[PDB]
């Protein structure tokens, strides 16, 4: 855990796609989330009760990490990707959002650069992914299929 | 509620292609997937030929005719048709147009009267 | 349902007398509270009534310049509350047993009294 | 009997009535620069970005404004905010000492005779071996004569705190907003009486803006009825319940506190300050409120027209003034430009209906018990200069006396009642429900085992 | 998000089944859960620390939304529906729970009406769904299958 | 719920594998998590606000149950088991970790005994399960498959 947490950040999209579990494992487990799960009492705890302001700040940090995690999982569920780090969809690429070939982006760009190129199309793409899944379920409820 | 009316040659010769059509009244064939052809052959009973999905144009055909039958639509005429290549005497049968609705909530069929086709 | 009154009082003529009735076991608001005076040589006389929700007083037209009714509530504890009475310019004519009572359910626009206290008495 | 199987659906639009905690929000525009406003600090979450409202076609829902937990919650939170903002203030314990008081006779009108007392006393100082002689003016209603010797009223029961001079209890509008998983349903029918099967319902993210104005008798600065004056009550025939009357047009009322007034601060301790009332500049006259006479006639004609629908169209309806043994049950209490007013409304509720302006004299107080507590008291610092407020009367709180005589009449008076009746006048349209997304139903599918 | 949140509430069960993502998206995202995830500090936060009672009320609301969400997801997982908004099971309908044909309920009833008709059979149905999944796993652990 | 919560604890691994939903259902639902979800207000709540220390202790307990649940779910997701109480993997058994035959462990050992036998190989096994899933995804991104 955290042995190369953002190690692929400067690498290409292709190479970086091979380290996806590395970042996923660090979204729900900060130091305080490890101390909170010791078999022994952590001892510190009395401090956070005697002084309730510190107790509240710690809980807010823990609750937020959980809420952010769950929201990303909910979107993957809605889009039809329950689990999987990499999933294919039926939404075609518009070639307006970005107009580059596969041999250019997977080999020459980093994920940070990509993110800064299509950031204002994010909501359009997410909207289409949701519509696609709804259409798929409508087709599933037809026993003659395709 | 729809009505299905078949029409076509009542006689086809060996190695000729048989072409039958079906008009649909009361609803659209550009949608309502499940437009199909059924064959009733004396001595064998009923079998499917295949069906078409009006929304996408895709088709499925019973494997026995995988290399012999084409099903397609005329959505302007709101009719669909069946073509079977290399027709032989063994293909003499009563052919029917049918609409099969099968979903999670409803199940029903509509059948037309059919066309009897003699094959020499 | 219980109405608890304060004990007997004696006052110098011309002085005011204050008595009270503590009510409990029913919602204090709702159910108007009435005061009735008993004179052994005359019979019962109605003095007035109070609306315990609104804090409004209605009096018999003999006592407008003499009798004041008040109530105490606490929205925290709906089953408890009190009604106080202040009678000014007390004279020997006012020797009586002063009673607290509560109107029969459904008769707030009227005044039959189903529940009664003990009687102060005063002088 | 069809051969069906259970199908599980998630995200089903189903709900149940529920109680919860709403989080409150505000419109972060002009209110954002208020800085020391209590409500602008608490209802911090920004809202009203052209908020959504969603019409629900074919939804009929049961409403009951008299059992609406949103009002109880609003009441509790208002009280808590007041206690929290007063809790860290000076605590004027050292003022409950014998006061030596005389009458103010300096250019007082007849209606102000005996209203103001000029009191001197021995106060503590910042250095703890000294005493100082100081004086302040007090209103008659804030002191008790004992044994020229006076004491403050709240000596027998409680310490008196002082509102912090920078804290502003101005009732800027706030919105109540549902937490995730919950929704607020709004009743849109016009002429909805507070209860029953409302056929026109929409969801909202938050309520409309509500100003948490606190008053008795006359409801100020609320919303107006859409078409006709509305009369709502838990039970109209039970003369124990209050009647809430919502006007469909405002009545404008102009309130003032004349007398130029000055303020001085006195150290009572090491950084601990008390605010005293100094000599009044100019002459001394009573506080008062002005209500247009023609308007407060036309709007009673409307109230009476509607009351007849419940009491009989051959019934005589008369209005009469409040009667009781206290100030808090007979006057129109409100906070104006920071000071507390107790105005006499007998000039308004005086008419019989058989089928220029009105001046209301008004008194003011500095020591306020607030809400319904016995202990706990607050001293409201005086405000320099003169005070003028322009407010809208948006509704009345009325009660009936009971029946009368065989002439068939009804008498209505300004009522009292809990502060919650002020919130019921705005939140009557809203209900809170819990969303329950799972459900099951018969279908023709069967899980295909593979 | 929230553009027709309960819009299908008065519609029939059939039509309403086509809007399931609309309600699902609003279970984990109230206004305060959006403000808590800003890149900038929300600013308000100091209020909730200075006055710890308000800080606690806000956290309780956030924690509850998460717990309710997770419990529904756990049930779907137990019943054999990981993900999916609509899933088929092997539990037959009893015709005691409700005795109506498909053409009556999917076309004439709303989901609210349905919920008020079978509410006291909810626990029976849930119990059967769990038993069904356990039986399926017992059959999966047999390499000769069916 | 909780009608035989650890009832299989003294039973064999084989028999105990048939009760897995029993323990899973009790990880997110303690008494306080049921009281918190009543339609009526719980009433108690004022106590936990008036005295903020008790309010904080209760939230810490609730947050922790959620964090522990989610961490276990994240591991199952990473290892390629989204959902399922029992899942097969491609990692071979080392016969060093434990060297017993199937007829010995499934019939004679309890899960507690097993846990005390291989506890110091837990991290090795978890590491291998993650590597296996990453290798599987690398193979999935090849349209000629196997
Ligand atoms: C909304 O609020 C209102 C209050 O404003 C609630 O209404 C009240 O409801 C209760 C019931 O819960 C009624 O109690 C019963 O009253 C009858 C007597 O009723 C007759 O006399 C009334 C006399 O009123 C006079 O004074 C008024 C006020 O100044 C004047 O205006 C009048 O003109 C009179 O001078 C009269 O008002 C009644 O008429 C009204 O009501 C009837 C309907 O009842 C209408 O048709 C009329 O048009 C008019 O509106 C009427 O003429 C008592 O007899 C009852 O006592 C019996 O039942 C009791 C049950 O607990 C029992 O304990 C008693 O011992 C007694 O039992 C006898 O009868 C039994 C029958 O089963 C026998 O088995 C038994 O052996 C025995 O013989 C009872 O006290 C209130 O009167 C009523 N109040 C008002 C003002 O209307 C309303 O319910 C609330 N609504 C909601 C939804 O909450
Ligand atoms: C029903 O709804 C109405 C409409 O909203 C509402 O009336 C309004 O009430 C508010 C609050 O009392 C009034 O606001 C005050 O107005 C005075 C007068 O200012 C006039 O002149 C200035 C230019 O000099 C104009 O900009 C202004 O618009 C006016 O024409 C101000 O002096 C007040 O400011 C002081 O008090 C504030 C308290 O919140 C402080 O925040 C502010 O900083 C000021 O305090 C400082 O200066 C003081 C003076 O030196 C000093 O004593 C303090 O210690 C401190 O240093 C304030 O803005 C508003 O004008 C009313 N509107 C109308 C049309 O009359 C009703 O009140 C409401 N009814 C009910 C029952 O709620
Ligand atoms: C409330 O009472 C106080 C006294 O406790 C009043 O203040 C006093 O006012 C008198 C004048 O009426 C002052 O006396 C005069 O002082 C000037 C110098 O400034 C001198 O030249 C005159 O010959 C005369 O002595 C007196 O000093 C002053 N005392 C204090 C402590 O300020 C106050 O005006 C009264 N207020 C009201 C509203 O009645
Ligand atoms: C940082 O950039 C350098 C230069 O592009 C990357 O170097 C490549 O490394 C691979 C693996 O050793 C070689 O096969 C390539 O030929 C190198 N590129 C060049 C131009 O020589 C380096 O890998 C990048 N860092 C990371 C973490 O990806
Ligand atoms: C402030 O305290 C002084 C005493 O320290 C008070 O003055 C005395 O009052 C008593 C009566 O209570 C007289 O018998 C003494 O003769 C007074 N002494 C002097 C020096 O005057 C004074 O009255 C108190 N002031 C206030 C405003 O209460
Ligand atoms: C609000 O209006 C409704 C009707 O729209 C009133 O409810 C009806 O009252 C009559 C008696 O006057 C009963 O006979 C009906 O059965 C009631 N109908 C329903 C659906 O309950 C309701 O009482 C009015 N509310 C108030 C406070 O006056
Ligand atoms: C309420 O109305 C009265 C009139 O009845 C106003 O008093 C007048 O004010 C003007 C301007 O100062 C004077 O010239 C008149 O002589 C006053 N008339 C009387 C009878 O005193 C009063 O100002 C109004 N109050 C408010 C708050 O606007
Ligand atoms: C309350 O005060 C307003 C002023 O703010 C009064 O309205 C003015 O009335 C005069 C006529 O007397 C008009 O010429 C002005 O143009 C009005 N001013 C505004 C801003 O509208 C109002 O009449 C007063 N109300 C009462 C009951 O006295
Ligand atoms: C309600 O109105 C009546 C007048 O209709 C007020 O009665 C007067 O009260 C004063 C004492 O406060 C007496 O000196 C008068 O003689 C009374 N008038 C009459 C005609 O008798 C009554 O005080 C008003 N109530 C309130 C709370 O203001
Ligand atoms: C409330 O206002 C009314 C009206 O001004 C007051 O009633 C008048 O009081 C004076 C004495 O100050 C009497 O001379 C009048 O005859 C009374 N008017 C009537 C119609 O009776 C009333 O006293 C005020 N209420 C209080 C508690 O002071
Ligand atoms: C309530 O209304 C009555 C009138 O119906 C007021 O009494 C009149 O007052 C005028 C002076 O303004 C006198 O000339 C009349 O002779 C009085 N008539 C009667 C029948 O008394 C009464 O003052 C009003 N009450 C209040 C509090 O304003
Ligand atoms: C209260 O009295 C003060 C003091 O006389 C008034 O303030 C003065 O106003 C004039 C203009 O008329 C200015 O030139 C002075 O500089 C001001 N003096 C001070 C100390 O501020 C004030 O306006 C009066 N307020 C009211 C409402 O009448
Ligand atoms: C008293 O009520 C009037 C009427 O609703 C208010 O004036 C309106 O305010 C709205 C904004 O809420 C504007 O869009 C309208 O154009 C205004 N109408 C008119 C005729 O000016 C008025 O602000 C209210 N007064 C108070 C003190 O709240
Ligand atoms: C509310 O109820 C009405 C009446 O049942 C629904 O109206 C149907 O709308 C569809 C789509 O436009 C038409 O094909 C049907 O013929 C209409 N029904 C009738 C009887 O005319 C309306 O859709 C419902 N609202 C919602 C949100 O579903
Ligand atoms: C506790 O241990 C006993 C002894 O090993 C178990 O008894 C077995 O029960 C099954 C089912 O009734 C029988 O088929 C076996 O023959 C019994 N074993 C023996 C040696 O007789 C008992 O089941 C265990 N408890 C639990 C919960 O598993
Ligand atoms: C949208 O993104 C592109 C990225 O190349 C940027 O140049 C453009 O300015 C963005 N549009 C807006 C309105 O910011
Ligand atoms: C007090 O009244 C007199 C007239 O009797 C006047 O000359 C003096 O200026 C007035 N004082 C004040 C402060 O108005
Ligand atoms: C002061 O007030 C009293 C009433 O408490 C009164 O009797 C006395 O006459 C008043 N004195 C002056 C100068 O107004
Ligand atoms: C309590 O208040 C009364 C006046 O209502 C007063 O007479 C009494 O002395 C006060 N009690 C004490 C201890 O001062
Ligand atoms: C108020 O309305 C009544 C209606 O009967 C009328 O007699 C009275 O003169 C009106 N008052 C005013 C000031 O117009
Ligand atoms: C069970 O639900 C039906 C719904 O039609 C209801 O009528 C019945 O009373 C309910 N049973 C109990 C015990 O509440
Ligand atoms: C590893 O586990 C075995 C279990 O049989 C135990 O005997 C051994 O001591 C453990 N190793 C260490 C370093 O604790």
């Amino acid at each position: 855990v955290f042995l190369g947490f953002l190690g692929a950040a400067g690498s290409t999209m292709g190479a970086a796609s091979m380290t996806l579990t590395v970042q996923a494992r660090n979204l729900l487990s900060g130091i305080v989330q490890q101390q909170s799960n010791l078999l022994r009492a952590p001892e510190c705890q009395q401090h956070l009760l005697k002084l309730t302001v510190w107790g509240i700040k710690q809980l807010q940090a823990r609750v937020l990490a959980v809420e952010r995690y769950l929201r990303d999982q909910q979107l993957l569920g809605i889009w039809g990707c329950s689990g999987k780090l990499i999933c294919c969809t039926n939404v075609p690429w518009n070639s307006s959002w970005s107009n580059r070939n596969l041999s250019e982006i997977w080999d020459n760009m980093t994920w940070l650069q990509w993110d800064k190129e299509i950031s204002n199309y994010t909501q359009i793409i997410y909207g289409l992914l949701e519509e696609s899944q709804n259409q798929q379920e409508k087709n599933e409820q037809d026993l003659l299929a395709l | 509620e729809v009505q299905l009316v078949e029409s076509g040659p009542g006689l086809v010769r060996p190695s000729e292609t048989l072409s039958l059509t079906c008009a649909v009244s009361g609803d659209s064939i550009s949608t309502n997937n499940g437009w199909s052809w059924i064959r009733q052959t004396p001595g064998k009973g009923l079998e499917w030929i295949g069906y078409i999905n009006g929304r996408s144009g895709s088709t499925r055909y019973n494997p026995s005719l995988q290399s012999r039958v084409t099903i397609s639509t005329d959505t302007s005429g709101n009719q669909f048709s069946l073509k079977v290549n290399s027709v032989t005497a063994a293909d003499t049968a009563k052919y029917y147009c049918a609409f099969f609705w099968s979903t999670y909530y409803k199940r029903f069929d509509v059948w037309g009267p059919g066309v009897r086709v003699t094959v020499s | 349902v219980q109405l608890i009154q304060s004990g007997p009082q004696f006052k110098t003529p011309g002085a005011s007398v204050t008595v009270s009735c503590k009510a409990s076991g029913y919602i204090f608001t709702d159910y108007l509270i009435h005061w009735v005076r008993l004179v052994p040589g005359k019979g019962l006389e109605w003095l007035g009534r109070i609306n315990t929700n609104a804090g409004l007083m209605y009096l018999s037209h003999k006592f407008e310049g003499r009798l004041i009714l008040r109530r105490v509530v606490d929205w925290r504890t709906p089953s408890l509350g009190t009604v106080n009475m202040e009678l000014r310019n007390v004279r020997s004519d006012d020797s009586a047993i002063y009673f607290c009572g509560r109107v029969v359910d459904g008769f707030n626009a009227a005044g039959p009294l189903e529940f009664w206290g003990q009687g102060s008495p005063v002088i | 009997a069809e051969n069906l199987w259970v199908t599980v659906y998630y995200g089903v639009p189903v709900w149940k009535d529920a109680e919860t905690t709403l989080f409150c929000a505000s419109d972060a525009k002009a209110y954002e620069t208020k800085k020391h406003n209590v409500w602008a600090t608490h209802c911090c979450v920004p809202t009203d970005p052209n908020p959504q409202e969603i019409h629900l076609e074919n939804v009929t829902e049961e409403f009951n404004m008299w059992k609406n937990n949103m009002v109880e919650q609003m009441h509790t939170d208002i009280i808590s905010l007041w206690d929290q903002s007063l809790k860290p203030c000076v605590k004027l314990t050292p003022l409950c000492v014998t006061l030596q008081c005389t009458n103010v006779t300096n250019n007082i009108t007849d209606d102000m005779r005996g209203e103001l007392k000029n009191c001197s006393f021995n106060m503590t100082t910042e250095l703890r071996d000294k005493k100082q002689k100081v004086y302040s003016l007090f209103y008659r209603l804030d002191v008790v004569q004992i044994n020229k010797e006076y004491r403050l009223i709240n000596c027998n029961t409680s310490a008196i705190t002082q509102a912090c001079p920078k804290v502003s209890f101005e009732p800027i509008p706030i919105h109540y907003c549902a937490p995730a998983g919950f929704a607020i349903l709004k009743c849109k029918d016009k002429k909805f009486n507070g209860t029953g099967p409302c056929p026109s319902v929409s969801t909202v993210q938050c309520t409309h803006g509500i100003k948490p104005v606190v008053s008795t008798q006359l409801l100020l600065n609320g919303s107006l009825a859409e078409e006709e004056v509305m009369i709502r009550s838990e039970n109209i025939t039970n003369n124990a319940k209050n009647i809430l009357v919502q006007f469909n047009t405002p009545v404008q009322i102009n309130c003032t506190r004349p007398n130029n007034n000055t303020r001085k601060s006195i150290r009572i301790g090491p950084g601990q300050w008390f605010y005293a009332t100094g000599d009044i500049i100019g002459d001394i006259r009573q506080a008062h409120c002005n209500v247009s006479k023609a308007t407060w006639n036309e709007t009673l004609g409307k109230v009476v027209k509607q009351l007849r629908k419940h009491f009989g169209n051959n019934t005589i309806i008369r209005f009469a003034n409040s009667s009781g043994g206290d100030l808090e049950v007979t006057t129109h209490s409100f906070n104006c430009g920071g000071e507390f007013f107790y105005c006499n409304t007998s000039g308004l509720f005086n008419s019989t209906w058989i089928s220029d302006s009105i001046t209301l004299p008004c008194r003011i107080k500095q020591i306020i018990n607030m809400w319904q507590r016995i202990g706990q008291a607050m001293y409201a610092p005086p405000i320099q200069g003169v005070i003028r407020c322009v407010s809208n009367i948006t509704g009345l709180i009325l009660t009936r006396d009971g029946g009368s005589t065989n002439s068939t009449t009804e008498t209505f008076r300004p009522g009292g009642g809990d502060m919650r009746d002020n919130w019921r006048s705005e939140l009557y349209k809203y209900k809170v429900v819990k969303i329950e997304p799972l459900g099951v139903a018969p279908t023709r599918c069967k899980r295909r085992v593979v």
